[PDB]
C-alpha cells in the first residue's frame, strides 16, 4: 500500500511536469500531499487537488476599479506575452459593464505598436492616446493620463512594451513609467506556454515594480497554464483574468475550481 | 558491469536536472532512457565512476541531437535559386508571438548585409498592426539599404494588400511580383496561429502547398516549455494531411528566439531538435537587427550541462 500511493503519485507528478508547473513546485507538492495524507485515487487526487488550489490562491483579494474616481492601470510583461491585445481586452470589459474607459500606448520600441493598439481600441470604438513620433514612453505615459484625467475616465488603461529581466535597462525604464504615472493597479501578463524560465523573470517584475494583478493569455489552445503556479508564487498576485482567443471578447475572468481542474486531468 | 539498478539514481538526478533547465519533460526521459540502453553491460574506464560515465554519454548525445545530419546553407540555396532564375522563397510560421515578423526582419537584414534583395511579402492579413509592423521595417532597412548603397537598385520592399484578404493568394501574387521586378528573395510572414485550431492550420498548409517554398521556417521561443514538442508534432502533422503529395513538404529548420531571456535554462533547444530532426537555423538573441545567432552545439549542450 506503500507502492500504491506512490505510483499513484507520480503518475501526479508527471501531469503536472508536463503542464509546465516549476519542477521545485512539483517536487514540494510531492512531499506536501506525502506527509499531509498520514476509490483509492481519490483519496489522494483530492489531497493534491488540494494543495493545487493552495498555489494558485496567493491568500489575498484582488485589486478593483472604483466607479466615480480615476484607476490607473498599468500593463508589463515579457515580450510578446499578449499585454497590448488584452488591454482593449479589458478595456472593452470595463467599456460594456458601462465604465468610462480609455487606452494609452506608450510603447515607443516595437514597430507598429501604436498602430496595433489604435486599430484594436478603434474597432471597440474606445478612445486612445499615443504617438507616431514622441520617443520616451514617460512623456506619453504622462501626457495620456493626465489628458485622460482632465476628460474624467474611470479607467484608464496603459499599455507598454514588453521587457525581460536581463536588460536592465528595460527595466528601469519600466520603474520609471509607474513612477510617474503611479498606477492603482499594474497587471504582468504572461503566456500559458511558459516554461520554466516562469518564476525567475516573474520575481524579477516584481522585485523592481509593484505587481499586483496576474493575467494568463492563450489558454484556448493545448497549453494547462501550470506557469502561472510560479507567477502567482513570485508576484503575490491573483490571477484576475484570463485570454481565451485573439478576439476582443475572447476574455473571461479567472475562476479557480475550473483551471485546477483542466491542469490535473 | 554497470546493470540498469546502478544508474538508476544518477539517471534520475540527470533528468530532473535536464527538466529543471526546460527540455520537456518527456524528452528528458526518454533522452535517459537511451543513455541507460546505450550503457548496459559496458564496463567503466579505469578512473570513471557511474555518474562521470553517464554524465559524458548524456553530453554526447545531446550534442548529436542539436547538430543534426542535414544543415541548412541559407546563402548557398539562394545563390543557387539565381541560378534558375527563380526568387528563393522562405515562409515563416508558428504560435502567437513568438517572434516571426521581428526575425523575418532580422533576416532580411542579414540578407541585405550580403548583397541580395529580399521582398517581405505580408501574408498576416489579419492581426491589428500587422502590415504597419512590417512596414516599419522595410522603411528601416531601406534606410541602412539604399538605392543610392547599390547602383540605384531597389533592395527591400514590402508587398502589401492590407488586412482581410486571403493569405495564400497575397503571397502567390508576391512570389509572382518578386520574379518580375528581380527580387532575390521573398521572405513570407504569416499570421500567429494555435497549433490545433484546424481552420487556421489549414490555411497554413495551403499557403505552402500552393506556393511550394524552398524553406519552411519553425519559429519558436525559447521560453516555451512542453508546448515545444506539441507545436511542432502538430505543425508537422498538419503540412503532412492537409497535403496531396507523395512525400509532403513539411518544417525544414526551426528559428529559436528570445534565447537572451533564459539563461542557461536553453532546454527549449533540445526539445525541438529532439521531435524535428531539423535544425537550429537562426537563434534569435534580442530585439534589434544585429541580434541573430548561429547555434553553437558544443557551447549550448555545456549551458545545459552545468548548473
Ligand atoms: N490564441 C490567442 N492569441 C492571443 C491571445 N492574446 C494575445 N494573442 C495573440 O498573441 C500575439 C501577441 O499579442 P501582443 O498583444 O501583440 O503581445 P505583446 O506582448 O502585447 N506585445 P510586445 O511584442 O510589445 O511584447 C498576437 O497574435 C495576439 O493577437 C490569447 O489569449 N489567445
Ligand atoms: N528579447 C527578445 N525579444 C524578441 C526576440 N525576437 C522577438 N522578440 C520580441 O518579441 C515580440 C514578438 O514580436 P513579433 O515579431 O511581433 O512576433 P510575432 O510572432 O510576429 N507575433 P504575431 O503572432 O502577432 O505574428 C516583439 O516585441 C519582439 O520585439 C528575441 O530574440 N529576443
Ligand atoms: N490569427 C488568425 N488568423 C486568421 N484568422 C483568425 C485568426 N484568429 C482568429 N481568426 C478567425 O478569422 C475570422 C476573422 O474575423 P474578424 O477578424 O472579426 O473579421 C474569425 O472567424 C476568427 O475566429
Ligand atoms: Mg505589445
Ligand atoms: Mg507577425
Amino acid at each position: 500500500n506503500e507502492e500504491v500511493l506512490n505510483a499513484m503519485l507520480k503518475e501526479v507528478c508527471t501531469a503536472l511536469l508536463e503542464a509546465d508547473v516549476n519542477i521545485k513546485l512539483v517536487k514540494q507538492l510531492r512531499e506536501n500531499v506525502k506527509s499531509a495524507i498520514d476509490n483509492k485515487r481519490k483519496m489522494i487526487q483530492h489531497a493534491v487537488f488540494k494543495e493545487l488550489v493552495k498555489l494558485v490562491d496567493p491568500g489575498v483579494k484582488a485589486w478593483t476599479p472604483t466607479k466615480g474616481k480615476q484607476n490607473v492601470i498599468m500593463f508589463v510583461g515579457l515580450q510578446g506575452s499578449g499585454k497590448t491585445t488584452t488591454c482593449s481586452k479589458l478595456a472593452y470589459y470595463y467599456q460594456r459593464k458601462g465604465w468610462k474607459t480609455c487606452l494609452i500606448c506608450a510603447d515607443t520600441f516595437r514597430a507598429g505598436a501604436f498602430d496595433q493598439l489604435k486599430q484594436n481600441a478603434t474597432k471597440a470604438r474606445i478612445p486612445f492616446y499615443g504617438s507616431y513620433t514622441e520617443m520616451d514612453p514617460v512623456i506619453i505615459a504622462s501626457e495620456g493620463v493626465e489628458k485622460f484625467k482632465n476628460e474624467n475616465f474611470e479607467i484608464i488603461i496603459v499599455d507598454t512594451s514588453g521587457r525581460h529581466k536581463q536588460e536592465d535597462s528595460l527595466f528601469e525604464e519600466m520603474l520609471q513609467v509607474a513612477n510617474a504615472i503611479q498606477p492603482d493597479n499594474i497587471v504582468y501578463v504572461m503566456d500559458a506556454s511558459i516554461g520554466q524560465a516562469c518564476e525567475a523573470q516573474a520575481k524579477a517584475f516584481k522585485d523592481k515594480v509593484d505587481v499586483a494583478s496576474v493575467i494568463v493569455t492563450k489558454l484556448d489552445g493545448h497549453a494547462k497554464g501550470g506557469g502561472a503556479l510560479s507567477a502567482v508564487a513570485a508576484t503575490k498576485s491573483p490571477i484576475i483574468f484570463i485570454g481565451t482567443g485573439e478576439h476582443i471578447d475572447d476574455f473571461e475572468p479567472f475562476k479557480t475550481q475550473p483551471f485546477i481542474s483542466k491542469l490535473l486531468g | 558491469s554497470l546493470s540498469r539498478e546502478d544508474m538508476e539514481s544518477v539517471l534520475d538526478k540527470m533528468r530532473d536536472h535536464l527538466i529543471a533547465k526546460n527540455v520537456a519533460a518527456d524528452i528528458a526521459v526518454q533522452l535517459c532512457e537511451s543513455v541507460a540502453n546505450k550503457l548496459e553491460g559496458k564496463v567503466m574506464g579505469t578512473f570513471s565512476t557511474v555518474t562521470s560515465t553517464v554524465k559524458q554519454a548524456l553530453q554526447e548525445s545531446l550534442v548529436q541531437i542539436l547538430q543534426p545530419q542535414r544543415r541548412v546553407d541559407m546563402l548557398r540555396d539562394i545563390m543557387d535559386a539565381q541560378r534558375r532564375q527563380r526568387p528563393y522563397v522562405v515562409t515563416f510560421c508558428g504560435v502567437n508571438g513568438v517572434g516571426k515578423s521581428t526575425n523575418l526582419a532580422k533576416i532580411s537584414f542579414w540578407l541585405l548585409e550580403n548583397g541580395f534583395s529580399v521582398l517581405i511579402a505580408a501574408c498576416d492579413t489579419f492581426r491589428a498592426g500587422a502590415v504597419e509592423q512590417l512596414r516599419t521595417h522595410t522603411r528601416r532597412l531601406s534606410a541602412l539599404h539604399p538605392p543610392e548603397k547599390h547602383g540605384g537598385r531597389t533592395m527591400v520592399q514590402l508587398f502589401e494588400k492590407g488586412y482581410g484578404k486571403d493569405a495564400a493568394g497575397i503571397a502567390m501574387e508576391a512570389i509572382a511580383f518578386a520574379r518580375n521586378q528581380g527580387f532575390d528573395v521573398v521572405l513570407v510572414d504569416t499570421a500567429g496561429r494555435m497549433q490545433d485550431n484546424a481552420p487556421l492550420m489549414t490555411a497554413l498548409a495551403k499557403l505552402i502547398t500552393v506556393n511550394t517554398p524552398d524553406l519552411v521556417l519553425f519559429v519558436g521561443e525559447a521560453l516555451v516549455g512542453n508546448e515545444a514538442v506539441d507545436q511542432l508534432v502538430k505543425f508537422n502533422r498538419a503540412l503532412a494531411d492537409h497535403s496531396m503529395a507523395q512525400t509532403p513538404r513539411l518544417i525544414d529548420g526551426i528559428v529559436l528566439t528570445k534565447f537572451d531571456t533564459i539563461d542557461d535554462k536553453v532546454g527549449a533547444a533540445i526539445s525541438m531538435t529532439y521531435i524535428t530532426s531539423k535544425p537550429i537555423v537562426f537563434v534569435g538573441t534580442g530585439q534589434t537587427y544585429c541580434d541573430l545567432r548561429s547555434l553553437n552545439a558544443k557551447a549550448v549542450v555545456a549551458a545545459l550541462m552545468k548548473a
